[PDB]
């Protein structure tokens, strides 16, 4: 998902 | 002549950043072409299914700031300097087993702004087993490697061949390399979000026979 991707990640906070 | 070589690195390192995205516009993309040579077979660790691999990754790409007009510079048309000056695409592999010393390398800048870069490395990664095709005792390990930051708006990873290069391969003991073809992976996640690229080659090893 999202959320365990470095490069979006910081984009579910 | 070297007296130019370092009147154009002058001129080109006047005003650059390494550490912002060389494209002229922010929203346009910068495309890398990624090439993975595997040098040799380290160990495939049967009992972890771990394996570990050296390689020479080659990354390509253009750098809109480190342009320069031959003709100003004595025809000079290309210099050496070393990688970590210019800014980098960031490229790491995904599938790391391995939970952790660097190494400084040196890209090849052309005047019209392309960089080749090859950087060496010792990957570990998880494999599989298969036991079901031809000859019955095979390892699938899989190397995806994609950008640490980076979405594919903002650096796109495309595939420089069909499959790694293997003209430069050591020939294990016991382990025979069926092939290493490469495919581009983009995954977009729930409706709207931008695109993730990777590029993953799987290394196909049979036991060899003796
Ligand atoms: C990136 O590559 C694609 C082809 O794969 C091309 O259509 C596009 O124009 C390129 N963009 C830039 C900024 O070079
Ligand atoms: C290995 O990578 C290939 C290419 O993307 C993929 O189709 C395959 O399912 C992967 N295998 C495993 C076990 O992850």
């Amino acid at each position: 998902g999202c959320c365990s991707d470095p490069r979006c990640r910081y984009r579910c906070r | 002549d070297g007296k130019y070589a370092q009147k154009l690195f002058n001129d080109l390192f006047e005003d650059y950043s390494n550490a912002l995205r060389p494209v002229e516009d922010t929203d346009k993309v910068l495309n890398v072409t990624l090439q993975i040579t595997l040098s040799q077979i380290k160990d495939m660790d049967e009992r972890n299914q771990i394996l570990t691999a050296y390689l020479w990754i080659r990354q390509i790409w253009h750098d809109a700031y480190l342009t320069w007009d031959r003709d100003q510079y004595d025809g000079l048309d290309s210099i050496r300097i070393p990688s970590d000056l210019v800014w980098r695409p960031d490229i790491v592999l995904y599938n790391k087993a391995d939970d952790e010393e660097p190494v400084n390398t040196n890209v090849v800048l052309r005047y019209d702004g392309l960089i080749t870069w090859d950087a060496p490395a010792i990957t570990k990664s998880s494999c599989v087993v298969d036991v079901t095709y031809f000859p019955f005792d095979n390892q699938q390990c899989n190397l995806t490697f994609g950008s640490w930051t980076y979405n594919g708006n903002q650096v796109d990873i495309f595939n420089a061949l069909d499959s790694g290069d293997l003209s430069d391969f050591i020939e294990d003991v016991e382990w025979e390399v069926h092939g290493m073809p490469a495919v581009k992976n983009v995954i977009s996640y729930g409706c709207c979000s931008e695109p993730y690229p990777d590029v993953t080659f799987t290394l196909l090893l049979k036991r060899r026979s003796h």
